[PDB]
RNA sequence: UUUAAAAAAAA
């Protein structure tokens, strides 16, 4: 059975940026370039 | 598309390669552009070039649902190592989250999803009805569907149906005169594109300077070909069209003409391009207007309405960036178009991305060959078990909710109510048996006179009493036309809908409906007096008044024909059914609960309880079913077939035969390997072998069936025998395969053409030797060449130098000027 | 059985009628005039009309029509008039059975005929049958309710090619 | 098709389809021409000419008929 | 007995008809078409004649006659 | 002076 989690990252309006990552991990923000 | 993308990247970075079946440019580069199939080959054979990769950029990933070529995607994703990172471009699709979850679960790394419907320039959608006199703005730039205009357009369509030689010519002329000149006309047929292009050979969108430039460009592009090729009618007769500013782009054309027309259109020298759907996927070829001739296409299966996904994909090619501030898409609708279909097409969103994974002997053999991995792995991770795993929680919750709801209901005395319910159900079943007895066409047809009064009730919906009008032997189903009350909704979109009973509140139109004979619930016996002319909408209301009067005369229901004596049915089966129903009726009437009141609501609640019970039964059945891998039985059957022919050892280790079969991937494997090992090829000269292999790599619906004289018939029948043996062995292994279809897949139509071409004949000669479009001949020739290279590789693998030499000569003979003309994008 | 025979007095043709040429001989319509104003008033008109029907058929058949080939056998719901045996026949019993067959029963009210026994037809086709006359309708739907929808095409008959026709698309 | 066609008769021996095509091109767009040959080895004394536009068929009749070619006039008729 | 019941089925008017004004609301005739050419051929003519009879009687009665004892 | 409906694609 798959174990994934779809965290809906907040974003400016226009696009729906959301990241699916393995459940055992914890989402962290994306570092600026 | 790969060639065009390679040209762009090379113009950008200049450190770019290219690797397709046709060619390979600068293989030792850092940015390789290669089709999925080449990548799959590299993965299966493990080339060192794959080791250094860090990014893989799949393009048009929504193409993964190509039914046949979808699988070659998933394999590539599964076999890639986990250290790589992907970038999946695609078109807008609803179930992107599922794909991202699949990638995460498969490679154990974060996968993002950036969904956005934003487009640079707005779109206006017009509809042109067939027979109308203008374009109706069905959808505005704001995206708000306009219902009134759509209804008006469909009303015009209906009025024309029940009532500038061609519509397309009027549309394109209007486009020209309204300054919408750069136009792409999507017609889902090669012949339609040809005809519409020819019809327009009386306009001119090009200034003289454009004519000179187009002539110069076309001559420069064609100078590569030999002098004889320049004399071909195909190249010569397109030049006037491009000169006047009209172009054609469909798979039938020659590749070089397609590339030249793409260049010209991208440079703005062509202002009306008649193309099929392929040109939609082109890169950087927008237009200010898109025109759909016919909204019907023949996919692999059969005709169908173009899905909203295809409509969106094609309409996206309308409206250039900045130069034009508005995009226009015009859809032409014919008579067989229902308003519901139009609304779904215009308002529907993109289709979901559903896998198309299906086993191939090549996959099984390759996975068996390599060690520390087996096909079960691929089956487990191939985005087809994944969808079912994602679905399982839904059905689990559904069964739990249905169970709790089922237990929630309360029945005070369930035993008696259940017995009564079962008796009632048995009575209903016996009544159904009786009705099935009545509707025998030899007994009821004499009673279906043009005035008879019959009630027609398709399960779920009952139209009420209606007057029969006519019946016929459709073609042995019998279609009886009754005169029922229709809903005025299914009556306006009747072009596609079947029929629907009038809603209880409103009043119907009292129209003639062609129902099936076995939908007549009761054939009453009161034959009305029919007006004898039921065209005008006033008589068909006098009929309704007459029916109502007849009902008002019989206060307790209209009489029904007695199946036994009135219809004179003699066979004893009806007698026994009557006895059974009589006994059940008596047992019901004797029941203590029958006389008591308020049993109707109890009966309804018990009925719904049983309904919920059966729903739970089915839901948990399918939930149990889905908890197992799906194609596993298919894999076992394939392994049986492979081992029974000697490819696979009993312990499932690839034998030399299977090792050879691994190489061949552009065509069938079992047939080629078996024929190679049966010594079939070891006598044929290079020409016959090339022709036979061409018979392998051709698949097109053509019925020319040219006669094969001597050297092409014997080999063909030997191939037929080998295919028959393979089909029989496969069937014996409990593998679903239709032997006739399998033997008919290998169409030898081009065998003689390819033989003559190998002999050395000029291309013009062979192009006139058959009927298939020259483009198809070129495509089949290229595919045959690549198959021959693979066959040379396999012959080298078995160490039979004679086959190597024969296939090398075959390659040499059929690889020359025009068919393998290097693309000008390189 | 005796009581039923007593009640079937009307439906009792005499036994002994020397019926030959069953196709045209034998009975014609049996009419049961009912107790209401119209029948009592127009009895004579009805009888004259039946005589006129016989006369018209004789005239139009003995002169113009000369085929009289096809036959509409009685439908399975066709009864035979119950003879009362006042004499013994030899071989015309089968002929009498064939001739005295009821094919169609109708009880005419003012605004609807209560019908039973239906009408016979030839190989299940109202067009080719005798007493069938279909109305005229539009047939706007062309989609069966519980199923998928529905040689010299110029003539419309799939029996001969246009090349030998006696009663007279972008390939380029 | 049939409406735009035009039947011809009384054509001399040397009259070939090329001559008729040239003559009727001036009258209108000549789609093609037929000179069927019976069991004699030469085309029959009749012929057919097809115009793109029906308007030609009257005008041609209004313009050309009984034209003396090879010392013999030519008659023009319909189906 | 089954055969005789079948035959008597022809002489069975349904039970339930709501007949008021018995003089007019009620059967006009009952034609038993037999198995011979004339009756098979002129079925529609006979039905049209009966309908014409009903029409003519309705006209003449409701229009002119007053007593019709 | 008259010789059927049909797209798309590759290791
Ligand atoms: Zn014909």
């Amino acid at each position: 059975m798959p174990r994934v989690k779809v965290q809906s990252v907040e974003t400016v309006e226009g696009c729906t940026h959301e990241v699916a990552l393995p459940a055992e991990e914890d989402y962290l923000p994306l570092k600026p370039r | 598309l790969s060639n065009q993308k390679y040209r762009e990247m090379y113009e950008e970075f200049q450190d770019v390669g290219l690797m397709t079946g046709d060619v390979t440019i600068n293989p030792t580069a850092s940015c390789l552009v290669m089709t999925t199939e080449i990548l799959r080959s590299m993965l299966y054979r493990g080339s060192e070039v794959m080791r250094e990769v860090a990014w893989v950029i799949f393009d048009e990933i929504h193409y993964m649902r190509d039914s046949e070529r979808g699988v070659v995607w998933e394999e590539t994703i599964i076999l890639l190592p986990d250290n790589v990172h992907y970038v999946f471009l695609s078109a807008t699709i609803p179930n992107a989250r599922q794909f991202a979850e699949w990638i995460c679960h498969l490679h154990k790394q974060p996968c993002h999803v950036i969904y956005t419907d934003y487009r640079p320039t707005p779109l206006q959608h017009y509809i042109f009805p067939a027979g109308g006199d203008g374009l109706h703005l069905v959808v505005d730039e704001n995206g708000d569907f306009r219902e009134d205009n759509f209804n008006t357009a469909m009303q015009v369509l209906r009025d024309a149906g029940d009532l500038g030689p061609s519509n397309v010519f009027k549309i394109v002329k209007m486009i020209m005169e309204r300054n919408f000149q750069p136009v792409i006309i999507f017609s889902f047929s090669k012949k339609d594109c040809e005809a519409y292009a020819l019809q327009m050979t009386k306009l001119d969108f090009n200034t003289d300077e454009e004519k000179k430039m187009v002539e110069e460009v076309f001559s420069n592009a064609i100078d590569c070909l030999s002098d004889e090729d320049k004399k071909l009618p195909q190249v010569e007769h397109v030049l006037p069209l491009l000169k006047r500013g009209i172009g054609i782009h469909h798979g039938g054309l020659l590749p070089i003409l397609k590339e030249t027309i793409e260049i010209l259109f991208s440079e703005g020298l062509i202002k009306a391009l008649f193309a099929t759907e392929t040109f939609a996927m082109g890169i950087n070829m927008p237009a200010r207007t898109v025109l759909f001739t016919n909204a019907r296409k023949f996919d692999g299966k059969d005709f169908r309405w173009i899905s909203s996904g295809e409509y969106i994909q094609m309409s996206g090619r309308a409206g250039r960036r900045g130069m034009d501030d508005r995009g226009i898409v015009i859809l032409m609708v014919d008579e067989k178009m229902s308003p519901t279909i139009g609304k779904q097409l215009l308002k529907g969103s993109a289709d979901p991305l559903n896998s198309a994974f299906h086993l191939t002997y090549n996959m099984v053999l390759n996975l068996l060959r390599v060690e520390e991995i087996n096909p079960e792995y691929m089956l487990e991770k191939s985005f087809y078990q994944f969808q079912h795993y994602r679905a399982i929680p839904g059905v689990v919750e559904k069964v739990k909710n249905s169970e709790e709801q089922y237990n929630k209901i309360v029945i005070p005395n369930e035993e008696s109510v259940v017995i009564y319910y079962k008796i009632r159900q048995q009575l209903a079943k016996l009544g159904k048996e009786i009705e099935e007895y009545i509707h025998k066409p030899k007994y009821c047809l004499p009673f279906l006179q043009p005035g008879r009064l019959v009630k027609v009730k398709n399960e779920g919906d009952d139209f009420g009493w209606g007057v029969v009008v006519n019946f016929s032997k459709k073609s042995p189903l019998y279609v009886v036309e009754v005169l029922l009350r229709c809903s005025k909704e299914s009556l306006k979109n009747s072009a596609t809908e079947a029929a629907k009973p009038a809603k209880p509140d409103e009043k119907g139109e009292m129209q003639v409906v062609p129902v099936l004979v076995h939908l007549l619930s009761a054939i009453s016996s009161v034959r009305l007096y029919i007006p004898k002319d039921l065209r005008p909408v006033d008589n068909r209301q006098s009929v309704l008044k007459s029916i109502q009067e007849v009902q008002k005369r019989f206060p307790d229901g209209i009489p029904l024909l007695d199946p036994i004596d009135d219809m004179g049915i003699q066979d004893q089966g009806l007698k026994k059914v009557i006895q059974k129903v009589e006994a059940f009726e008596h047992r019901m009437y004797s029941h203590p609960l029958h006389n008591d009141p308020n049993l109707e609501t109890v009966y309804t609640l018990c009925e719904k309880k049983a309904q919920i019970a059966i729903d739970i039964k089915s839901a948990k059945r399918e939930l149990k079913k889905a908890r197992t891998v799906l194609q596993m039985d298919e894999l076992k059957c394939r392994k049986r077939v492979l081992r029974r022919l000697g490819f696979a050892t009993s312990s499932d280790v690839i034998e030399m035969k299977g090792r050879v079969a691994c190489e061949i991937s552009s065509a069938d494997e079992l047939l080629l390997t078996e024929m190679m090992f049966n010594g079939l090829f070891n006598d044929l000269s290079a020409e016959q072998a090339t022709a036979l292999l061409s018979c392998f790599v051709f698949q097109e619906n053509s019925s020319e069936m040219p006669k094969l004289t001597e050297q092409l018939a014997g080999p063909l029948r030997q191939m037929q025998e080998c295919a028959k043996r393979i089909a029989k062995v496969s069937a014996e292994a409990k593998l679903e395969i239709d032997e006739e279809t399998y033997l008919s897949s290998f169409k030898p139509h081009l065998m003689d053409v390819v033989y003559t071409w190998a002999t050395g004949a000029t291309f013009a000669h062979i192009c006139k030797m058959t009927d298939v479009f020259e483009g198809s001949i070129i495509r089949c020739m290229r595919r045959l060449e690549e198959l021959l290279r693979q066959m040379c590789q396999a012959a080298k693998a078995i160490g039979n130098t004679e086959l190597e030499n024969k296939f090398a000569e075959g390659i040499t003979k059929i690889k020359r000027d025009i068919v393998f003309a290097a693309s000008l994008y390189l | 059985n005796q009581e039923l025979k007593r009640k079937l007095n009307i439906l009792t043709r005499p036994s002994g009628i020397l019926v030959n040429d069953t196709k045209l001989d034998g009975p014609i319509l049996q009419i049961l005039f009912m107790n209401n104003a119209i029948s009592k008033q127009y009895h004579q008109e009805i009888e004259e009309f039946v005589s006129n029907l016989v006369k018209r058929f004789e005239e139009q058949q003995k002169n113009d029509v000369e085929k009289t080939s096809f036959n509409l056998l009685p439908q399975p719901s066709s009864i035979v008039l119950e003879e009362d045996h006042k004499v013994e026949e030899s071989c015309a019993i089968k002929n009498n059975k064939e001739a005295f067959s009821v094919v169609g029963s109708v009880l005419y009210f003012t605004n609807f005929c209560l019908d039973k026994l239906g009408q016979p037809l030839l190989n299940e086709n109202p067009q080719l049958s005798e007493g069938w006359e279909i109305p005229k309708y539009h047939q706007v739907f062309s989609h069966i309710v519980s199923l998928e929808g529905q040689h010299c095409f110029n003539c419309g008959s799939e029996e001969h090619q246009m090349k030998d026709c006696p009663m007279p698309n972008f390939q380029q | 098709e049939a409406d735009r066609t035009l039947f011809v008769g009384n054509l001399e021996t040397k009259v070939t389809e090329e001559l008729l095509f040239e003559l009727f091109h001036q009258a209108g767009p000549v789609i093609k021409v037929k000179i069927p040959k019976d069991k004699d080895g030469k085309p029959k004394q009749f012929a057919f000419v097809n115009f793109k536009h029906e308007v030609s068929v009257p005008y041609a009749m209004n313009l050309l008929n009984g034209i003396k070619l090879y010392g013999r006039p030519i008659k023009i008729q319909f189906r």
